[PDB]
């Protein structure tokens, strides 16, 4: 779920970068670090809007590295359990459907799919369709998937979705 | 008790697991069915048992293998049939292959005995409740109530569950206690078809919970009791410490890889080419890491191990990693932000870019202020050498051009 | 005193006795005997000129 | 470092940026003697040291 | 604590001098940019001493009062007794 | 290989082999001494 927060991060600056552009280097390293980080608490990190401030750098005893605490408003995307969200199919096969919501990769199983949709291996592009064939879900389509499960994976959360609920499908 | 696992103290069958058949306290003897230990070379050469015992001092014991009558028939040994059992060298063998024999209770071990899973496999109620797990009250007056496992015990767990809007704690035994979990939550399987696995449940059937393993997109149905709730990620600790995470292995002489993922049965070793190939524990053999190795790069600069480099070209683009293993034309990079391949990838070294014979001899100093002195070389560098003087109780550094070895 | 022990680079672990660190001198003399239990038993006297 | 641990006004180690320690007693290859800014040297005590 | 009124001694305590010199010398050793002419000098400690004399040390001392508040002083702002 | 040792009592030379129990073949005396080395030894007369 796309969101905007003000977070805090501490960065260690090697004294090599103690030049006139110290603050520029600080912000650059903050971008390089926080950008793209996925954490359990704050979900994924999409981008960094701005830097709230640069707390006074402390000089660690016995190590010239200077610790800078920096506050910064950055966009995140933390999904949940049980929320319909737009998704983009990226590959269809018999085991289940694959869809994408920004950075998060979601998928759909043969239980989450209603009983109407069936596997059609003879279909050259694998697809989920019922006897009426009213709705056919192929690759790249937009589907409404109620998230069900979530799991941290090497500091990178991945979610599992579902569409068993009414109307959850292509539109 | 009949059908119990025991062990032996001494003899040629010591340290062998066995199953009880019958016990005779009056005779002080018990019958144990175990895997036979028979030497085929002995049968081939037709040696006597008494001779084998006479020369037992320098003779190695035979291994454990299932009995085969055809093997002895081929080897020329005599095999006799007595109903279900077969008589060979005064011993009764079962049709399956297990060896039944009688031994004294004193020799047999009946305390501190517990078989291993592999042993049980060759020979071929319980509860799993731990703190911090959600359980339901399937039976009893208070039904359809979910509580946390605050305590744990044996036959009668006597848990103190905390139900919804229920500060007080109840008392339920193991049988009344049941393991149930809500939708869209982490679940781990301690015991099952694929034990030590984690997944998410799309539903919870009355007796067949369904989960999807993170390792692969396949359904996994397990008993709800065998299921457990654990927010902690699957550790995947290797058993027997045969291989460590990020450890070089030599699957083939031409190809060398690093183990990036650890699993109960299979391995996912990353080879130089960068692809992922599955192998087993036994097949893969550990290879030593080149603590000091040389290579080449595009910049034509010296590159060593554990050096931050950038993949400006090649299979990966704009990728940063730390070298962990080195090859003539390949290098293994490491990271912690990379989901793929457990954070370990491989890229070419060239594509990577920057981001004694005199020792122990007796020598005479033939020039300089120490001319005439004699000593023993303890450590000589390519140009200078350390000479311990026999006379002055002191070791000095003398240019090797001022030394002449003294010949006998 | 080059000494070795039979293990349960193979089948032998070094148990030699080295000269004390930072010391130096010349081996004055060596004596070899059997201890109370017949085992070979060697004493080495080393002299250093101070 | 070129002097090494033998020549008294020398050094005993080269701790690279990685944190590894390069021993200068058991003569290593000259490549290992290379120095750069991040590195450091356990130079022998010299006059003026506190 | 508002810096408009700083009741701590205007002088730089010997401990402050020692720690500041050590820290700046460590930085100079790890190649932080220098702030004064380096003419004919390489010792990080001597360079830090030169910087201290020049009042060009780019450090600020945060002294903590017993109350838990603190005062922040530019290094140059403190009298250099020794 | 030879390993000549001097017996303490009779001051007699005698070979001894490794694993050989230490005992002078001549007098049964159990104390022996290694003979002075042959290595070149020098002493500045300081
Ligand atoms: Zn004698």
């Amino acid at each position: 779920m796309f969101y905007h927060i003000s977070l805090e991060h501490e960065i260690l600056l090697h004294p090599r970068y103690f030049g006139p552009n110290l603050l520029n280097t600080v912000k650059q390293k903050l971008f390089t670090e926080v950008e793209g980080t996925c954490t359990g608490k704050y979900g994924f990190v999409i981008a960094v809007t701005t830097i709230d401030n640069i707390g006074a750098g402390v000089i660690q005893p016995g190590r010239g590295f200077v610790l800078y605490p920096v506050k910064y408003k950055a966009i995140v995307f933390r999904p949940f359990k049980g929320e319909v969200v737009d998704a983009v199919v990226t590959q269809v096969n018999k085991v289940g459907l694959f869809t994408e919501i920004g950075p998060m990769s979601c998928f759909i199983s043969r239980h989450s799919i209603p009983s109407e949709m069936e596997f059609d291996p003879n279909s050259n592009p694998p697809c989920y369709k019922t006897m009426d064939e009213d709705i056919v879900i192929q690759q790249d389509d937009e589907i409404r998937l109620k998230i069900v499960g979530t799991r941290v994976d090497k500091n990178d959360i991945f979610a599992i979705g579902s569409l068993m609920d009414d109307y959850l499908g292509l539109v | 008790k009949p059908k119990s696992w025991v062990r032996l103290k001494r003899g040629i069958y010591k340290d062998d697991i066995a199953q009880v058949d019958y016990v005779e306290p009056s005779q002080n003897t018990i019958s144990l069915k175990m895997i036979p230990r028979i030497d085929y070379d002995r049968i081939k050469a037709r040696m006597s048992l008494k001779d084998w015992f006479a020369k037992r001092k320098k003779f190695k014991r035979p291994p454990q293998r299932l009995f085969d009558a055809e093997k002895i028939r081929s080897l020329g040994g005599d095999v006799a049939s007595d109903g279900d059992f077969l008589i060979f060298e005064g011993n009764r063998y079962s049709r399956k292959g297990f060896l039944f024999k009688s031994f004294a209770m004193s020799a047999v071990i009946t305390e501190g005995v517990k078989p291993t899973l592999s042993e049980l496999e060759k020979f071929e109620r319980e509860h799993n409740f731990q703190p911090g797990d959600n359980v339901e009250v399937c039976e009893g007056e208070l039904i359809n109530l979910q509580g946390k496992i605050l305590s744990v015990d044996g036959n009668k767990i006597t848990i103190m569950p905390k139900h919804e809007d229920l500060k007080d704690m109840l008392e339920f035994p193991a049988q009344e206690l049941r393991k149930y979990f809500k939708m869209g939550d982490h679940v781990k399987v301690i015991a099952g078809r694929f034990e030590g696995d984690t997944g998410l449940i799309v539903r919870v059937e009355e007796n067949f919970v369904i989960l999807f393993s993170d390792l692969t997109m396949h359904e996994l149905k397990v008993l709800p009791r065998d299921l457990q709730l654990c927010s902690e990620t699957a550790s995947g600790v290797d058993v027997g410490g045969q291989h460590e995470w990020g450890e070089l292995v030599q699957l083939d002489p031409q190809t060398v890889g690093v183990i990036v993922r650890l699993e109960r049965e299979t391995f996912q070793v990353l080879n130089m080419y960068g692809k992922v190939v599955t192998v087993r524990h036994q097949a893969v053999t550990r290879k030593k890491d080149n603590r000091f190795a040389v290579a080449l790069d595009s910049e034509q600069n010296n590159i060593h191990v554990k050096d931050i480099v950038k993949v400006i070209d090649g299979p990966h683009s704009g990728r940063e990693g730390e070298i962990r293993h080195l090859f003539r034309s390949f290098a293994f990079l490491h990271c912690k932000k990379l989901v793929e391949n457990g954070g370990m990838f491989v890229c070419k070294t060239r594509h990577l870019v920057l981001a004694n014979e005199l020792i122990g001899q007796t020598v005479r100093i033939s020039q300089g202020p120490y001319k005439g002195y004699i000593g023993v070389v303890k450590d000589a560098t390519e140009s200078t050498a350390r000479v311990e003087l026999h006379s002055t109780c002191q070791t000095i550094s003398v240019d090797r051009q001022r030394l002449t070895t003294v010949g006998s | 005193i080059g000494k070795t022990v039979t293990l349960p680079r193979y089948t032998k672990r070094d148990c030699s006795t080295f000269l004390r660190t930072s010391e130096t001198g010349i081996v004055d003399q060596v004596m070899v005997t059997l201890n109370q239990e017949g085992y070979k038993f060697c004493k080495i006297r080393v002299r250093s000129v101070r | 470092v070129r002097r090494g641990n033998s020549q008294y006004p020398g050094a005993k180690y080269i701790i690279r940026d990685n944190g590894d320690r390069i021993d200068l007693r058991f003569h290593p290859k000259p490549s290992d003697l290379h120095l750069q800014t991040g590195y450091k040297v356990e130079r022998h005590m010299c006059d003026g040291d506190i | 604590q508002a810096n408009q009124k700083r009741i701590t001694t205007p002088y730089m305590t010997k401990y402050e001098r020692a720690r500041v010199l050590g820290t700046r010398a460590l930085q100079i050793a790890m190649c932080a940019p220098v702030m004064v002419e380096l003419e004919g000098e390489t010792d990080p400690l001597l360079i830090a001493m030169k910087e201290l004399k020049a009042r060009k040390i780019p450090i600020i001392i945060r002294r903590y009062l017993p109350d838990g508040s603190y005062e922040d002083w530019g290094v140059d702002e403190l009298i250099i007794s020794d | 290989q030879p390993m000549i040792y001097i017996c303490g009592e009779c001051h007699t030379e005698n070979e001894i082999k490794s694993r050989d129990p230490i005992r002078c073949r001549e007098c049964g005396y159990r104390i022996m001494y290694k003979k002075r080395t042959k290595r070149l030894v020098v002493f500045d007369a300081r």
